[PDB]
RNA sequence: UGCUAAGUGGAAAAGGAUGUGCAGUCGCGAAGACAACCAGGAGGUUGGCUUAGAAGCAGCCACCCUUGAAAGAGUGCGUAA
């Protein structure tokens, strides 16, 4: 991944926010690749799960009105873009996070405003 | 200990150092230990 | 049709693959002049006629036609008695459908044998190959050197070298006995170096196992000490091979190599005795056959004198008498089990060492059969 | 944990399967009965199994799907694949046959789609020098 | 003080080591002059033995009560108990079953009971552990009933002196349970009947050599095992030959010196009358008449060595034909496995039925080895003389 | 004004080497480069052939695809496999 590839990757993350209704940010340190396949298959009908460099997201995060979510890109970071509704993906991740305990939620972004972890939990119960 | 005019890193863990005016190779594998002479 | 030469285990293995629709008859003839030739010939004919009777006694269609084939190939018996060469041991494999009669003659003695199976009987031939491994002979003199090869009791000349560092000073420049002796010793030293180099090259080329060096009462130990570390441990020393004609030379070399072979076999038996009890050697027929079935035998030792018997399974497996695997069944009984053991060991790539007398003293409890497990 | 491939219903013989199963202390004739019962209708298809051995000599197993390499070999009828692929090609296989093999392996592949699944099987055929048409 | 062997059996993680520690501490506190305590680590760190190649881990501890010296055996793992009880260089006379009250018996306890019935240890008694951690009377009642039935079904002492003890609290120093540990001591002294002495048992000698000298005649020699001999005492030569011979001693040599009687352990020199070397050979036994009989078939429980210990590397099946080694000689014998079994992997213990080809003397509990190719591949005991 | 640390100066070759000084090209990097620490490092599959066995790792031929942040038909050690 040279300079040219960094310019290609930063373009993809730019459009991810624009085409997504909302996003949920998490961390994944300790999840085996087989354990990740459980989450993506669970979320496949509803959301998409990706990871990206913490700094490189911020440059791509400047192309969208998400300027209030800079502090959450520290440490390992995995962000999920929800394309359909909100509760369906939130329930799946909340159920997944309870069991493995190696998946941790850092925040979210719905209705054009930054959201906390305790608020995202209630969205599943809505 | 191998004492030869030519010393070299047999494996990928050997390191070539310089002690007391001698060229030496030190590894975790005792067979690879060798000094120049 | 095929009077084969240069016999080795590869040729024997390939020859065992040959098969016939009715059967193949193997003949081993003892043509040793010391024992009366007429007695051995009559015994061979007797065994042939007994085979004819045993095949006739069945009376079935297949048995009847194969018996007719038996009496069709009668004259070939005489073709064995008047062999092509003057070998002391003759072997012929005859197919009952085709005309193929594989013929072989050597100087290693054999015993009379007439067998009929679905393929050639290579077991006594493996024993013959065991007792006749190649060796080199180097006879060095102050005038010349002579290099020969010994194989299967036959001594082939290879080369003859003359002293290249030898000349007559002719008293031209203040010659004395001391100076002439010094010159001669240096020349002879260089000659030993050259001859040892040539013999080492021949050994690495032709795969010699041992060397018999004969230099005399003065130049026999330097020649032995010239040979390098890969070879100096396999050099025999005899001080009187010069001045012997070919008969005496062959007799002496064969006796020396036989003594060394017996010594090596005894050391092998001692190794097998010592290693047992650590679990690294499979002793006894049952355990040896199980190891061969699993393909674990790295070295098979058996006594050719013992008459092994056993059972063959429905998938080609081998079992000791009585003990049959639970899943397996339809266990045929094989009475000439030794050939089956040797065939399986060859098929798995192991080494065959038929020790002549293993079941008398050391491996008596194991009945003379043992194997060295690969793991 | 023992992973090995066994014939469809010929697990009874020991020397291929016995010693590998005996290192962990599992008694053979109990397994060869349970395995043979479970996999009997699938005669002619070699089928692997994952054997799990517990601390007290008790074992449980989970079955699998016949290898992709073996399914292509019989879909073309050739006994053994090429020893020099990309040079000498033993047989050819239509793209329809590939999507059939990818279908029976669907429970054990990565691809979510049948399109990407067929490419996985197509790559295996390249390994034994079998043309995909 | 007749020294007597005992040992601990019971499922792992039931305080066997802890109960041994408690016994050692209490016997030392009662008699600090006589008994010395053994540290817990020495109990839980069993040194390794390789006698006859078989690998074992055992802890040996000894102590003298007021009645008789006692020997105590404890091992870490179940495999050690199985191997030691089967091969059995020294066989215990009574064992204590450390069944903790927390969960009662588990399969390991059942198999210890089975092996104890098999090798032939006569007496068993129970000692429920962790009585402190269990408060309910119903739990200990049900455990006692279960163990009582387990013992009685296996044809053991139906009235074993069951005792309730907490080993951990007693070892810690609690006086509430040192009383329980010493009542184990006194129950063991009352229980565990004293063994019969070797010299008390009838005469028995395995023949070893048939040395023949001038002026005396054939001199059958062999270390006397059980009993004592006397001149002019009629004896029987019974063994491998088909027919038993009846004879009488005419003197007993020892160290070139004649005697009148020979007791056990003496390298005797029996000198029979009307006996030539052709009538006795190594393997036969000289017995007090009628006491022992020859046999050709039997049933035993054996333990097959593993490859590491130097045994076989492959299992055996029906009609396996090894050498069976009793006393001083070995005879071939065909083996038949029980129903529901057709192969015996190395390192496994199993019951087998043996049919020999030459008669030989035996009785229940006799120790025999299995030899193949000239090396030991198993060991075991005799359990039933079929015929 | 600089260089040498070898008493080189005040003997010697093929060749071996993180000694040191000067000059000149190029890669990577505040989009985080190099070193180190935490976590992934997968599935088809034990790729095909050969071999008693050959499962990334005697040997020969190819070296694809998928989920993906990435993960080589595999860089070493190891096992008979
Ligand atoms: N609650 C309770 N626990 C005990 C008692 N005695 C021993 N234990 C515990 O149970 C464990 C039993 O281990 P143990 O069976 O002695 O080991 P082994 O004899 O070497 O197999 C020990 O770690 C003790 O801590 C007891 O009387 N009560």
């Amino acid at each position: 991944m040279a300079k040219a590839d960094k310019a290609t990757a930063v373009a993809d993350i730019a459009e991810q926010f624009k085409a997504s209704t909302a996003t949920v940010v998490t961390e994944y340190r300790g999840l085996t690749v087989a354990n990740l396949a459980e989450l993506r298959r669970a979320l496949g009908d509803s959301a998409t799960y990706t990871v990206a460099k913490n700094t490189l997201v911020k440059r791509a995060a400047s192309e969208a009105g998400i300027e209030g979510l800079d502090e959450l890109f520290a440490g390992p970071t995995a962000i999920a873009f929800v394309k359909g509704e909100a509760v369906d993906a939130a329930k799946a991740i909340k159920k997944f996070a309870k069991d493995n305990k190696a998946l941790v939620i850092k925040g979210g972004y719905m209705d054009g405003k930054a959201l906390s972890v305790a608020d995202v939990e209630k969205i599943a119960d809505l | 200990m191998k004492v030869n005019p030519s010393v070299k890193p047999i494996c990928d863990k050997c390191r070539v150092i310089r002690r007391h005016g001698r060229v030496m190779v030190i590894c975790s594998d005792p067979r690879h230990k060798q000094r120049q002479g | 049709m095929d009077v084969l030469e240069r016999l080795d285990l590869d040729t024997v293995r390939d020859l065992s693959q040959r098969t016939d629709r009715l059967g193949v008859v193997s003949l081993y003839f003892n043509a040793d002049p010391t024992q009366n030739l007429q007695v051995q010939a009559i015994d061979l004919r007797n065994r042939y006629r007994l085979l004819q009777r045993r095949m006739e006694a069945d009376g079935s269609q297949r048995y009847r036609d194969v018996a007719a084939a038996l009496e069709r190939r009668r004259p070939l018996i005489e073709t064995l008695i008047t062999g092509v060469a003057s070998g002391r041991g003759r072997i012929m494999f005859i197919g009952l459908d085709g005309d193929w009669t594989v013929h072989f003659e050597c100087m290693m003695p054999v015993t009379n044998r007439v067998v009929l199976d679905d393929g050639p009987f290579i077991h006594p031939l493996v024993e013959v190959l065991d007792e006749g491994r190649p060796a080199g002979v180097v006879v060095i003199s102050a005038d010349d050197a002579r290099l020969l090869e010994w194989r299967l009791g036959q001594l082939q000349e290879i080369s003859r070298i003359a002293q290249p560092f030898g000349q007559a000073p002719q008293e031209r420049a203040g010659q004395m006995r001391e100076q002439r002796q010094a010159r001669e010793r240096e020349g002879m030293q260089r000659f030993l170096t050259q001859v040892t180099a040539t013999a080492t090259e021949l050994a690495e080329e032709r795969g010699w196992e041992r060397i018999v060096v004969s230099g005399g009462q003065r130049w026999t130990e330097p020649a032995k000490t010239r040979f390098g570390p890969p070879l100096r441990g396999k050099v025999l020393v005899d001080r009187g091979l010069g001045g012997l004609d070919d008969a005496a030379l062959t007799a002496a070399v064969s006796a020396r190599l036989h003594r060394q072979h017996k010594y090596d076999e005894q050391q092998l038996l001692d190794y097998l005795c010592d290693a047992g009890g650590t679990g690294d050697v499979a002793l006894g027929l049952s355990e040896v056959t199980a190891a061969l079935n699993a393909g674990r035998v790295d070295h098979l030792v058996y006594d050719p004198a013992v008459r092994y018997v056993g059972t063959v399974g429905a998938d080609g497996s081998l079992y000791a008498d009585g003990e049959i695997a639970p899943h397996s069944h339809a266990a045929t009984k094989d009475s000439r089990f030794t050939e089956r053991l040797v065939d399986r060991a060859l098929a798995t790539g192991a080494r065959i060492s038929p020790v002549e007398g293993a079941a008398d003293a050391v491996l008596k409890d194991a009945a003379g059969v043992a194997a060295v497990l690969r793991w | 944990l023992i992973k090995l491939q066994i014939q469809a219903g010929q697990a009874n013989p020991a020397p291929p399967v016995g010693p590998a199963l005996g290192q962990h202390g599992v008694n053979i004739m109990e397994f060869c009965k349970a395995y043979n019962a479970a996999t009997e209708s699938q005669r002619g298809n070699v089928i692997p199994v994952e054997i799990t051995v517990y601390e007290d000599r008790s074992f449980t197993f989970a079955l699998k799907t016949p290898p992709a390499a073996k399914l292509l070999l019989k879909a073309a009828g050739v006994q053994k694949g090429s020893g020099e692929p990309h040079k000498t090609k033993v047989a050819k296989v239509t793209w329809d046959q590939v999507r059939e093999i990818a279908e029976t392996k669907k429970a054990d592949l990565n691809a979510n789609d049948i399109d990407a699944a067929a490419k996985i099987i197509a790559g295996t055929a390249r390994s034994m020098g079998i043309t995909v048409e | 003080k007749p020294h007597v062997n005992i040992g601990t059996i019971g499922h792992v993680d039931h305080g066997k080591t802890t109960l041994t520690a408690a016994i050692t501490k209490v016997l030392h506190d009662k008699f600090p002059d006589l008994n010395e305590s053994r540290a817990f680590d020495q109990i839980d760190n069993a040194p390794e033995e390789r006698q006859r190649g078989i690998t074992i881990n055992i802890s040996h501890v000894e102590y003298q009560t007021d009645k008789r010296h006692y020997a105590h055996v404890d091992a870490p793992g179940h495999a050690d108990y199985i191997k030691n009880m089967i091969t059995g260089a020294a066989q215990m006379d009574g064992a204590i079953l450390v069944v903790a009250a927390t969960d009662g018996p588990m399969p390991q306890t059942r198999e210890h009971v089975l092996l104890a019935r098999q090798v032939g240890v006569p007496y068993i008694l129970v000692a429920l552990n962790k009585s402190d951690a269990v408060d309910d009377e119903e739990l200990i009642e049900l455990v006692e009933m279960e163990v009582r039935e387990l013992l009685a079904a296996q044809d053991f002492d139906e009235e074993a002196p069951v005792v309730r003890v907490s080993a951990l609290k007693a070892l810690e120093g609690d006086p509430k349970w040192v009383k329980s540990v010493e009542e184990l001591m006194e129950a063991v002294d009352a229980s565990i009947p004293d063994p019969v002495r070797e010299t008390d048992k009838p005469f028995l000698m395995p023949v070893e050599d048939v040395f023949t000298i001038t002026g005396r005649g054939t001199v059958v020699t062999g270390r006397v095992e059980r009993g004592v001999i006397n001149v002019n005492e009629e004896v029987e030569i019974v063994g491998i030959r088909p027919e038993t011979t009846k004879t009488t001693v005419t003197g007993v040599e020892m160290f070139r010196k004649l005697l009148d009687q020979g007791q056990a352990g003496d390298n005797v020199g029996l000198l029979l009358r009307g006996i030539k070397r052709e009538d006795v050979e190594r393997g036969q036994v000289v017995v007090k008449p009628g006491t022992t009989t020859p046999h050709t078939e039997f049933e035993g429980q054996v333990y097959i060595l593993s490859k590491d210990e130097g045994g076989r590397h492959t299992p055996f099946f029906n009609n396996y034909r090894p050498q069976f080694y009793f006393r001083t000689t070995d005879v071939t014998g065909v083996v038949t496995l029980p129903e529901g079994t057709e192969m015996v992997m190395p390192g496994d213990n199993t019951d087998i039925s043996v049919k020999l080809i030459q008669p030989v003397a035996m009785d229940e509990g006799l120790r025999f080895a299995i030899r193949e190719g000239g090396r030991t591949v198993g060991a075991g005991r005799v359990t039933k003389i079929i015929k």
